[PDB]
RNA sequence: UUUUUUUACUUAUUCAAUGAAGCGGGGCUGGACUUGCGUCCAACUUCUGGAGUUAAGG
């Protein structure tokens, strides 16, 4: 399906597609609070692999924090 | 080649139908009739 | 594409149904 | 014979002599932060260069080409549950008789849709046409789309309305959506359906998938821009 | 195609103001220069410790 596509353009984080998303979702989660509920999973590859499945009772919860 | 799954669905259809807990299929005809 | 005319530039919390 | 007790009373809404009157003041208003946010979203992903893979998807098929489309796509919708259940009885009924499930049924034909399960298709070369929404978020889901489609040989069109295939396919949503295989008296319609796809867009937009998006001013800027641009002609 | 210099743009970022009220581009009117009609620049209230609000009108 479309998941392994998905992980391995994940992988390529310096190519150009990718940080163009990266810097507007980016700039997007900045404006937001910094805990928010998100709807559904940016990466959702990543939130499947690590057991997220689209089923009442599973949330996701965008934070951001100072490094 | 016809489902599995359909064919264990249809099974379970027969079996209620059988022990009357299901009634059978009417037809749109019928249906006007009852109404 | 019309939109609403607003004669004040505040913005309300729309009544809803409780 | 109008009273001649009526007079008009103009005002005179200089500065500084009446109050102004309630005018639309819409342009200026102190708009809640979500739809701030979703404004100036739209207005980054504007200013800013987009790269090919995402610039793609700003050209989509014309109104035309789209009707003509669903015009197909509609013959072919999926079934709905009641329409199954009503299936599923008359099946029951043909069994409890004794009769066979192949006498009483049909191969099926309908829009696949599903995203994982289209892109099976397209890579087992089963997929006939496909149609891919335009406003997918996550944009990685469908962004190697075209890119598979034209590696597996496969036409494609990039169409608005997930929420317009999703409506073919009783969902709220469908990211994608095959055509793999229809009925007979629908393969001439099916085959012009793709023939037209082909010229209308996929020739009009070989040239243009390749150009970077975006770049563009807001309109105080471009105006900003064209000024100095005549001064420099006047010049 | 890359390494330095400065030099434009605004969308990142920073500062300020407001009840986010009149920003920008045209149109109308007048005045100037110009070229023989493009710019810029202005529309509106100054003797008075009053009042100015619920639109008159076509």
């Amino acid at each position: 399906g479309a998941l392994k596509y998905l992980e391995e353009l994940s992988k390529k984080k310096q190519s150009d597609v990718v940080r163009f998303l990266l810097r507007v979702r980016c700039w997007e989660y900045r404006q937001l609070n910094v805990i928010h509920r998100a709807s559904r999973p940016s990466r959702p590859d990543k939130a499947r692999r690590l057991g997220y499945k689209a089923k009442q009772g599973y949330v996701i919860y965008r934070v951001r924090v100072r490094r | 080649i016809p489902s599995k799954n359909e064919a264990k669905q249809i099974m379970k259809l027969v079996r209620a139908i059988r022990e009357g807990r299901i009634l059978p299929y009417k037809p749109p005809e019928e249906r006007e009739r009852e109404e | 594409k019309k939109t609403k005319v607003r004669k004040s530039t505040t913005f309300h919390r729309p009544k809803t149904l409780v | 014979p109008k009273n001649p007790l009526l007079e008009k009373r103009p005002r005179n809404f200089g500065i500084g002599q009446d109050i102004q009157p309630k005018r639309n003041l819409s342009r200026m208003v102190k708009w809640p932060e979500y739809i701030r946010l979703q404004r100036q979203k739209k207005i980054l992903r504007m200013r800013l260069k987009v790269p090919p893979a995402i610039a793609q998807f700003q050209y989509t098929l014309d109104k035309n080409l789209a009707a003509q489309a669903f015009k197909l796509l509609n013959k072919y919708r999926p079934e709905t549950k009641q329409e199954k259940k009503e299936r599923l009885l008359r099946e029951a009924t043909a069994i409890k008789e004794g009769k066979k499930k192949e006498d009483v049924s049909k191969k099926p034909y309908t829009v696949k849709y599903g995203l994982n399960h289209v892109v099976g298709l397209i890579e087992n070369k089963k997929a006939s046409l496909v149609l891919i929404a335009n406003d997918v978020d996550p944009i990685e889901l469908v962004v190697f789309l075209p890119a598979l489609c034209r590696k597996m040989g496969i036409p494609y069109a990039i169409i608005k309305g997930k929420a317009r295939l999703g409506t073919l396919v009783h969902k709220k949503t469908a990211a994608v959506v095959a055509i793999t295989e229809v009925r007979s008296e629908d393969k001439n319609e099916l085959a012009k359906l793709i023939s037209a796809v082909k010229e209308g867009y996929l020739e009009k937009v070989e040239d243009t998938r390749k150009r970077w998006g975006g770049g563009i001013m807001g309109f105080k800027a471009q105006k900003r821009e064209e000024k100095r641009k005549k001064s420099l002609e006047t010049a």
